[PDB]
């Protein structure tokens, strides 16, 4: 009955870092492709 | 007197005109390609002014076999599409030629696609509940009318039949119309579609608008305002409510992004276009009601990599209503039309638009099926017997609302014969705070498959 | 004022064959002043007898990439326009051939025999041209005809990792056509293309020997553009291939086309847009980039009766790279493609060949694409490696685990190996509803999971050998008709105990 | 008649000339430098043609001390380099001038750097197995006489001593003739193999050319078409079967990057040159071997950041029939010569070709390993004693057989003080046949470790 | 945020070079001296003042992206308005904690700070004492009562929309509850 | 690093297109150049030697950078001072 | 230390490494909670939260927010702590008495209002 209710725990919790981790992976996506666009587009207006 | 193609690049094209020739921005411009194995009269549309009478245009058509220096003629207004009764029963392009029978409605009245939404003093003060007579959507996702709708689908879980329901809605009980704009379709599902409204005889209360993706974005991107036009006239000038179908608002999105890099303009963001917020804006802003008449819009979205944040689903969502979700995990019962309850919402669901005995059943309908979805895991694994008697009473509850959640509907008239049933708003709420105290538990679940309302459930059960 | 302006327009207008001269030579684009008529992407040929495009038109210069031998331009060539649009060569005469993008033969073989030109560039068929797809492209893979299939007008994303498998599954695709080819009925009779963009030249020699040995070069053209040739080449390849293509579906041949791959497509029409100064978007591509590609996928499909009712259905192949599906190029070929065999190289190292990911790839065009008897054996197929699928994380505790889905993950087990399959072995579609059945019905739930593909071998090779009535009339009605289901029931009881398991245990 | 330079930007140098002399693509260009210690004849490439009679130009050595308008002459033929028997046992550098003994080559015949590939009628695939002696190669990622071999790996993943092994390995018995290029190595470890080559008394049949890193991108990128123009020369005028080591292959991308800006091309996806798949493709399709006449290619390939999704590794990766994959994680955990089991790969392992018996094996072990990798993120946090006993079986099976891919190399004398070891291809298959059917769980972990086959894997554990 | 997005626009069509998330250098200069504009004046200057509620949507409660820190670095305090509150029926959905007022506490009317005076501590340790008890099995009954206190003084803080309760009416509404009334 | 950072302000000055990380092209060809002018000379020269002990702030701990990979190539071995070893008693 | 002197620099070292350990514990701690580390571990975590907690103080400028006085500590008495808690004196003291508290005597006075 422990082990139930601290599996739920642990299931909870690694839901709770799959969610955070997958908002952290998003911003670092959207940084990475705003990164490689700025760096792109600096070397087009620098010709 | 008219104008001269100067510069080519792929599908952006620079015309030169006389000193006072210039034509306005968003202007359609008509060129010739004579080459005989491409020979197009090829539209293109203004959007800047380069300076020294030059104007640099987007092509809405394949740019292949033009000439530098072939004459460009100004039409003196922006790309028109034909509007009237008339346009019910056929498939457009994007600037308003018919695919069915070419050369059809040039004789219509003509709208200009680009024109501003209503004035902020014709907008209606408050969010009037769409009456579509579909059980879940009345009772857990109440649509706007007025509102936008975001509607995730995907492969045959039933989007087209939700789709040719919900056409049969509008036509018949709102004595309504509907608009599909193709924004980017697949030729191959664009004909699908086509055949499939024309066999279900829908197609005759129905305008298509279809910007294939064998397009240059021009029309992709302008697809969506051309058919948004065509609702505009339904909505003014007939005084119709309207149903605007949009697939795939995310599409239209992506092709606004092309077109601006296209034009030079530097990136935003993920790499959309500067503009994004407005041009969506334009787009959406424009589907409302005024004057006691509506523009209701249904839009598929896509969503890039299931990333909620993504400024093209991000600013999409900003905008519309509510959110109608599809899942194979539905489907697969045969709980037609496969609304799924829980991942679905509306921004109407609230006890101050809404009833607060709608909210409240609407609330206890979510938390028996949020319990179920909760026990299912247990019900996989352990089976039914490890539940507690509290438990299995629940389940045995859940599992007749989910069922009662499924309706005959008027799309299902096709195959089943069976005439489609609209089930009232106080009919759906009654029916669902009655369920949900338990007092059908002794009928069998069988006795809920697709079934139009209470009085029609006694009938099915006393039958069974 | 005015006399600057009237004189102007009469210069203008005042604009034997024309000459441009190169002024500007780099990289694999020449710039050509002159050439005052020249049309958006007209053929030039230049006067060490090399070819460009013309794929960019200033005020002052044409923009024209080079096709070939670049090395042999130079500043002041005199060019001279020809009077046509890209066009390509077609014909039967290109089946068994190697050609390069512009249908020259490179195979070394004798001239190709020419039977028309078309070009690259006609539209595709139009809303109203075609029709729904409802004939099966059969692949002779179990872990697509059954879960994912194929119907001859489809266009089907082959994505996945690098070395998972998707060369392999495209080539048994091709060499799975030849049971059709023999029987000489045009409606059975499938064509290929296999269309190599960027290859090294020694792969395509190894995928030319893998369709020899298979026979699929009665019917298989290649166009290839190896890594050795030119942007402009890599860039054609798949518009070669869609132009020879075309001209077999217009005239109601079934054509399947595999471009291999669209990712080097795409890498090289950005080598030729940056080249040619065109502003970047994302990922450096061009904004036309998914125009590049929807303009050469959509031309596949199937069209209606009154343009002969011929088909031409595309496997596009992707590389992503450390399996991001969300990338710029894999985002847009998976919204343009009808659907998409995820390959991934977990699967494809966990023994799981072909490693097609099923329960995230998908078909839209469904089960108007399978015959009905693969149909009423293959609908429960999903819904079982659906709940194995959740149900594998319990396989540590199958003793604790309710019998009621104890059976089913023993079952999604068997299933497991039962879509497992030897590359180059492409099985018919009368074998694999046979194959299937044995899984779906639970026939292989008595045998050992490590047994299961060589109970499935000698099954069908039983079969084959002593019952070909099954398979035949399987593949002569299209359906397991009862009194075939019966017989079928029986002999695969009476094949079990002959059977011999790795432990050398019984069978039922 | 003769030219002028104009502007000078770093190695890249803009040269007029009069109207009539412009030289073709890929001439070499000779100019003066006439400052104190740096006066040198300098040599231009000519990359692009400017038009107004300007041609661009990358310099093979440094640009310092070069002054405008110094006179240009222009060579009349492009880079070209000595080629013939007599170049075997001789160090070059890129222009073929020889290091050791400067003057030397000019008598021979020369070649021209710049030639096209051979044509695909030439080409025929290669299935006969090379036999390393090293247990994770010759079991997992089986090499191919005559097929063109990789090295990836991150930066100091220790590549360059693996492919020093397999000079030492290969070389050492090859009856043929073998080519080292060095592009954009570290000199040191070019000396290093120098010596040995001369010490081992291999270097009588060796060609070397080093255009290591202290050299400006003109050079690093001539010097991979230079040294391969020596192997194209005994592949084709001799048919004496040939190996080309070639490290580094990326610095020829890698230097391409360097000048793309200043030749005025716009910079692609992260940072690369546009002509990235050309340029490369345009180099490697010339290291393929005809039929009659083979190339062993064995190239090294640089990984930037370790992100084998970079564009110069992603497009490498098509040219090739082995690739070797080092990476950190891996090395990280001392498993040096750290092959990174999964992402490696060959063509020739298939069991058509190396037979089911090595097959099956390979199968095993890779199965093993990847079931292992997706243990370890439960094994770092719930903790070994948790998972099933298949599971924790497989678990102490992987940890063995991924010591038991490690191998004290001979090349590695210095990281290790023991001598090295070869392990013949039959007891690489017997000792992992054995391994991955538990044969082996009886011996300590650490008994693997860097173990050269079956009997000193008795002596170790017996030792333990 | 959508000003942001808007300067954003109007930079990138003047090319302006982007920073961070694609927004240009001075989109902090953008909010900075907009709600710079909003003050108590003194004595000298007329006594009058402006009080500046900007909103910012963020994405997924990313509090710590590039508009939202630059507003939070500008402004005086936030109500975080968490949508995972919002969702429980929380409604206003104010996040305890990381919602603050730095300004704040010198304004508030003598009533209602010896009536909240502890609040703010009372509700954030009940969050943190729920977070631990949803998942035990029992707890001490000093510690059931506080959290039976805490749900009590959530349910009482909860309103519905267009509701605006006057001052004198705030502080009575939350005597029932910090003087234990509710229990 | 530090080096690296003042000649990509050196070449932004001067205007030329920045590659990846917004270096220059040659970022590679400043340190290559730099520290491959090091090494054991031959008894032919005296038998001298110069020895490099080039540094690198890696920003954030990330051994896999640009300009940590680069330096990482073109230098003969690696001491990779962790900061967590650093804090848990482990120095150097 | 030669600088702030020896004992000084040895107690900044353990309450580092004791504070690094946790942190290098935390990916296991956010999934299963403190229990399910080993016991050398556990020992190590009751008091990492409780050096964490008092690396908290009441600041002269906090009191503007929090109503409550300031506290200085004087570098003698920091140190005496920080040494009686990494040696492991206090492990018998609830987490909640270590917040915003200035030096041991305020700590015991905090403990029995506990």
């Amino acid at each position: 009955a422990s082990r139930r209710r601290a599996m739920k725990s642990a299931t909870d919790n690694a839901d709770d870092l799959i969610k955070a981790l997958t908002l952290a992976a998003n911003r670092e996506r959207q940084a990475q492709i705003t990164q490689e666009i700025s760096e792109i587009v600096g070397g087009a207006n620098a010709l | 007197t008219a104008g001269r193609v100067v510069r080519i690049t792929g599908p952006v094209v620079d015309v030169e005109f006389p000193r006072g020739s210039v034509p306005e921005l968003f202007n359609a411009l008509h060129a010739e390609i004579t080459f005989g194995a491409l020979a197009k009269t090829l539209t293109l549309e203004v959007a800047q002014h380069l300076g020294d009478s030059l104007v640099r245009c987007i092509s809405m058509q394949p740019t292949d076999g033009l000439v530098r220096g072939v004459e460009v003629t100004d039409t003196g207004a922006s790309i028109s599409v034909p509007v009237g009764d008339g346009v019910k029963g056929h498939v457009f392009n994007a600037l308003g030629d018919c695919l069915d029978d070419p050369g059809y409605g040039k004789d219509f009245e003509h709208w200009s696609i680009h024109r501003k939404p209503p004035a902020f003093s014709d907008l209606e003060p408050r969010t009037e509940m769409l009456e579509t007579g579909l059980k879940v959507v009345d009772l857990l996702t109440p649509y706007v009318r007025g509102g936008k709708i975001a509607l995730f689908g995907g492969a045959g879980v039933g989007k087209t039949v939700l789709i040719q329901e919900m056409i049969n809605r509008i036509a018949r009980n709102f004595g309504g119309t509907s608009v599909f704009a193709g924004v980017g379709e697949r030729t191959r599902e664009g004909n699908d579609l086509w055949v499939e409204l024309a066999d279900a005889n829908v197609l005759k209360d129905t305008a298509l608008v279809f910007g294939q993706m064998d397009e240059p974005p021009g029309t992709r991107m302008r697809v969506a305002l051309s058919a948004l036009t065509m609702a505009e006239f339904f909505r003014d000038e007939q005084g119709q409510d309207v149903l605007l179908f949009i697939d795939n608002i995310f599409r239209f999105t992506q092709a606004g992004s092309e077109v601006s890099t296209l034009l030079g303009r530097m990136p935003s963001a993920v790499g959309y276009q500067p503009t994004l917020a407005d041009e969506m804006g334009e787009l959406q802003e424009r589907i409302t009601s005024t004057r006691g008449r509506s523009i209701t819009s249904m839009q598929a979205v896509y969503v890039p990599a299931d990333d909620y944040t993504d400024p093209a689903p991000a600013t999409t969502f900003a905008h519309l209503d509510a959110t109608t979700e599809l899942s194979r995990a539905v489907f697969s019962k045969g709980i037609f039309p496969a609304v799924d309850p829980l991942a679905s919402s509306s921004t109407i669901l609230d006890p101050a638009i809404v009833g607060d005995e709608h909210y409240r059943v609407a609330q206890e309908v979510i938390r028996i099926l949020q319990r179920y979805k909760d026990l299912q895991d247990i019900i996989a694994i352990l089976g039914i017997d490890e539940l507690s008697e509290e438990d299995k009473q629940l389940v045995n509850r859940a599992r007749r609302i989910e069922r009662f959640l499924s309706q005959n509907m008027m799309a299902a008239e096709q195959f089943t014969g069976q005439p489609g049933s609209t089930v009232p708003l106080k009919e759906t709420i009654e029916a669902f705070d009655k369920l949900t105290k338990g007092e059908f538990d002794h009928l069998p679940e069988q006795a809920f498959f697709l079934i139009g309302g209470l009085d029609d459930l006694a009938k099915k059960a006393e039958s069974l | 004022a005015a006399d600057i302006e009237g004189a102007i327009e009469d210069y203008v207008s005042s604009f034997r064959e024309e000459i441009g001269t190169v002024i500007d030579a780099g990289d694999g684009i020449a710039h050509v002043e002159g050439l005052p008529s020249v049309m958006t992407q007209e053929l030039l040929e230049f006067p060490g007898g090399v070819l460009g495009v013309a794929l960019n038109l200033d005020e002052h210069s044409v923009g024209a990439v080079i096709l070939g031998e670049f090395e042999k331009i130079e500043e002041g060539q005199q060019v001279k326009r020809t009077g046509e649009v890209l066009s390509v060569p077609v014909g039967d005469a290109f089946l068994g051939r190697v050609v390069n993008p512009l249908g020259q033969p490179i195979d070394g073989q004798g001239d190709i025999a020419a039977e028309t030109r078309r070009a690259l560039e006609l539209q595709a068929p139009s809303v109203v041209q075609r029709q729904s797809v409802s004939e099966p492209l059969q692949t002779g893979i179990k872990a697509i005809d059954a879960m994912t299939p194929i119907g001859r007008g489809q266009r089907q994303l082959i994505i996945g990792d690098r070395k998972t498998g998707k060369t392999a599954v495209c080539v048994d695709t091709i060499l799975n056509q030849r049971e059709a080819w023999l029987t000489g009925d045009p409606k059975q009779q499938v064509r290929c293309v296999y269309v190599a963009i960027g290859q090294k030249g020694t792969t395509i020699a190894s995928v030319k020997r893998a369709l020899e040995e298979g026979g699929a070069m009665e019917y298989t053209t290649i166009v290839a553009a190896p890594a050795s040739d030119a942007a402009g080449f890599k860039w054609l390849a798949p518009y070669t291939g869609s132009a020879i293509g075309q001209h077999w579906m217009y005239n109601g041949k079934h054509v399947l086309i595999v471009f291999d791959d669209l990712s080097k497509q795409a890498d090289a029409y950005r080598a030729i847009s940056l080249l040619l100064r065109r502003p970047p978007g994302r990922e450096a591509f061009p904004g036309d980039v998914f125009y590049l590609h929807s303009r050469l996928l959509e031309r596949c499909a199937k069209l209606s009766d009154e343009l002969g009712g011929g088909s031409m259905t595309g496997l596009p192949i992707i590389e992503t790279k450390a399996n991001d599906i969300s990338a710029f190029i894999p985002t847009n070929v998976i919204s343009i493609t009808d659907g998409q065999c995820f390959l991934e190289s977990d699967l494809f190292n966990q023994g799981v060949r072909p490693a097609i990911n099923v329960g995230v790839s998908v078909s839209r065009v469904g089960g108007a694409a399978q015959i009905k008897a693969m149909k009423e054996v293959a609908g429960s197929l999903r819904l079982d490696l659906s709940q194995y699928r959740e149900l594998e994380a319990f396989a540590a505790f199958a003793s604790d685990l309710d019998a009621a889905s104890k059976a089913q993950l023993d079952r999604g087990a068997r299933l497991v190996e039962l879509l497992k399959q030897p590359q180059y072995s492409p099985l018919a579609v009368e074998e694999q509803v046979v194959a299937i059945f044995l899984g779906t019905q639970g026939h292989l739930d008595s045998v050992p999971v490590e047994d299961v593909q060589r109970f499935e071998s000698e099954l069908l090779e039983h079969v084959k050998a002593s019952h070909s009535d099954i398979f035949d009339g399987i593949r002569e009605t299209k359906k397991l008709s009862e009194e075939a289901e019966e017989k079928l029931v029986s002999v695969i009881n009476e094949f079990k105990k002959g059977f011999q398991a790795s432990d050398g245990s019984s069978v039922v």
